């Protein structure tokens, strides 16, 4: 809720969140930190059809 | 004739008493501090939290647009000669030794030591000679210098 640029908090939150909410949080983190290639890769891991 | 009341000094029972006192003090501190420490929807859903986070991100984006009085000097006032200045440093004392800090010049102390050694090599209100053993030329600074 303090909007941290750290990916570790986002990574910890995503791994225990619902997959749809997980990808939404990953998109929010990407908006906060575009350089976070891990979040983009995780979102691409759930890119669907 | 009759000895007066004397408490038996037990060196290692006193240690037990000290340990018990320390434990009681620690427990009291814990009890006191827990009072100062024990005073302290969106928690169950994630989509609402992400909506709040996006709203706060939008809000953040919108908001983006000299005085040494009292220090003793362990030297006589007459020891210091007019016309020149000279440096004082703290005298060495143990950290646990609770005593007032005194200001000292190494050269002046060397001079005084030499004077004392010269005096002792040539000297060969009650009971003065041994009063030095049981028991000093210092002045107190006020508003800087004196």
């Amino acid at each position: 809720e303090h909007v941290p640029n750290s990916v570790r908090l986002w990574k910890a939150a995503v791994e225990l969140e619902e997959p749809e909410d997980a990808r939404i949080m990953l998109s929010r983190a990407v908006e906060c930190c575009p350089t976070s290639v891990e979040l983009w890769l995780a979102l691409a891991r759930l890119e669907t059809y | 004739e009759e000895p007066v009341t004397a408490d038996v000094i037990n060196p290692m029972a006193l240690r037990q008493r000290e340990e018990l006192r320390e434990k009681l003090a620690a427990a009291k501190e814990k009890r006191l501090l827990n009072q100062k420490l024990g005073k302290i929807p969106w928690l169950d859903d994630t989509a609402a939290w992400i909506e709040r986070s996006r709203q706060l991100q939008k809000e953040k984006d919108l908001a983006e647009k000299r005085d040494l009085q009292g220090l003793t000097v362990e030297h006589a006032i007459d020891s210091f000669r007019e016309g020149e200045t000279m440096i004082l440093t703290l005298k060495d004392k143990g950290v646990l030794q609770e005593e007032e800090d005194v200001l000292v010049n190494v050269n002046l102390v060397d001079k005084e030591r030499a004077e004392k050694n010269v005096e002792l090599r040539k000297k060969k209100a009650q009971q003065k000679p041994r009063s030095i053993l049981s028991k000093p030329h210092s002045f107190r600074l006020e508003q800087g210098g004196t």
